[PDB]
């Protein structure tokens, strides 16, 4: 699943 | 530039209105015009620039993944030939996404990065450079994919080196940079162990520096630290 | 037309892909190209057209209301003069919203409505005509406001007359038409009693016709009937 | 408040 980024 | 005739201050004012209205294409166009005035950006103005294009490219990336999934299913064993339309429309979205990435990278190269002397601004822009080469990498499939990946890595690495020397471990930009470089390792560079090691080390070193912060700074860091924790739970 | 070289079937196919990707500007452009092929639209194709522009204009309307609220506060007693930027950007969004409404109305007038003979298609398009004159009315302030309002009323009224003669009370298009004409009475025409009377009568007459429906048709009607009930609770 | 439409 797509990982969280910022 | 269509924004060449509008005052810099008016472009900033309208970028803030566009943000309140969730009109992120407008927001990005206003901030592009502001950058092209040739003056450096303040801390707040840098955040407006990054938020605008983050949302624009964010919607393009989500649409690209929907279309790419449909395209991949259409090329499976047993799927009826539907013609070139799925590939065509995925390429349309992909090409628009690449144009936005090229536009941001052009702004960073002309001339935000070279005029950025303070760590907070230089790390910020180098993180952006890595982010938008990473978005190019997400859709790259041809003879330049490896150079696109290395351009993201190179930008992230220079930002990491500066941030570790010039910023405290809890600085939100340093934390967001490390979070994204870790995502790059996992999703782009096929280096899941590097991604996990970086997220752990980043989290632990920020944990040990929270005691130096005020209540507001404490809240700022922990928000991004939780994203590091989220990815570790997802990855382990 | 930029879609003049693409097959009608490919435009429909890509409008469905755009919907799955929540790319409603693309969806609307594809369906505009499909309409301009000159053939009438099927039931499913009409739904694609209306969903596309409904979402496009929906986002414009929400942004316009955010900006108009800010503008109204800026013109209150005690507010500091911020210059022309708020009015300028509200006018920018307003002008883009009016262009989309003009585009839809042009499609209905060239030539969807005149070639629509079946009640389901003619009522559908006349509802759309009323909807998009209503959206023009929401932002109208000048010497043509009264004619814009009457154009919405006239389109809604012809659709109502047809739907009452040719459609059962539970038909979803008839229900959605009555829901929106009631909203027109309340929000545009300053006729809250008419809006309430219409919503009640519509709801009660559909209630009494549910016994004729299959389980699937029963589910279709009650969804819009609940919106009639929601507005009545809000208004009373 | 804005009424519901369709
Ligand atoms: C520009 C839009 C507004 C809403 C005005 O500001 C965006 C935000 O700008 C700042 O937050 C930045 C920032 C984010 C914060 C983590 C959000 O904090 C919240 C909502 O509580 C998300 C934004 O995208 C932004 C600007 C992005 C960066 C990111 C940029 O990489 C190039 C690196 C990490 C992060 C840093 C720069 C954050 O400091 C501020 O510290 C935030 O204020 C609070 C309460 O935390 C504000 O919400
Ligand atoms: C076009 C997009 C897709 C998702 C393919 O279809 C949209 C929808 O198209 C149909 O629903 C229409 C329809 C809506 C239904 C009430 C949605 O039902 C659901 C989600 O359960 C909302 C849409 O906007 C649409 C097309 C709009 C009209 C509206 C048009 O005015 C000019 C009048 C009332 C309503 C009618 C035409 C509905 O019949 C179908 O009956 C729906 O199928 C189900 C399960 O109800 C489908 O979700
Ligand atoms: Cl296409
Ligand atoms: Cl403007
Ligand atoms: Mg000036
Ligand atoms: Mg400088
Ligand atoms: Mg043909
Ligand atoms: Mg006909």
């Amino acid at each position: 699943d797509k990982a969280k980024s910022c | 530039g269509a924004m060449g005739s509008m005052e810099r201050a008016s472009l900033i004012q309208k970028a803030k209105l566009a943000e309140q209205a969730e009109r992120y294409e407008d927001m990005a166009a206003f901030m592009k015009g502001a950058v092209e005035k040739g003056e450096e950006l303040s801390c707040e103005e840098r955040n407006l620039l990054s938020v605008a294009y983050k949302n624009v490219v964010g919607g393009q990336r989500a649409a690209w993944r929907v279309l790419s999934s449909i395209e991949q299913k259409s090329n499976e064993e047993g799927s009826e030939e539907k013609g070139p339309e799925v590939r065509e429309y995925r390429e349309k979205v992909e090409t628009e996404l690449q144009g936005v990435c090229d536009t941001v990278l052009g702004l960073l190269d002309s001339h935000l990065i070279k005029e950025a002397g303070d760590a907070e601004s230089r790390v910020f822009y180098l993180k952006m450079k890595g982010d938008y080469y990473r978005y190019l990498a997400e859709v790259a499939t041809g003879d330049d994919k490896k150079r696109i990946i290395d351009s993201a890595r190179s930008a992230y690495q220079e930002a990491m080196d500066i941030s570790k020397k010039e910023m405290p471990p809890t600085n939100p930009i340093r934390l967001g940079l490390a979070l994204n470089f870790s995502v790059f390792h996992y999703e782009i560079a096929n280096s899941p162990e590097e991604a996990i090691s970086l997220a752990k080390t980043t989290f632990d070193e920020a944990m040990a520096d929270l005691h130096t912060l005020s209540e507001d700074s404490y809240k700022d860091s922990t928000l991004i630290m939780q994203l590091l924790r989220d990815n570790l739970t997802l990855w382990t």
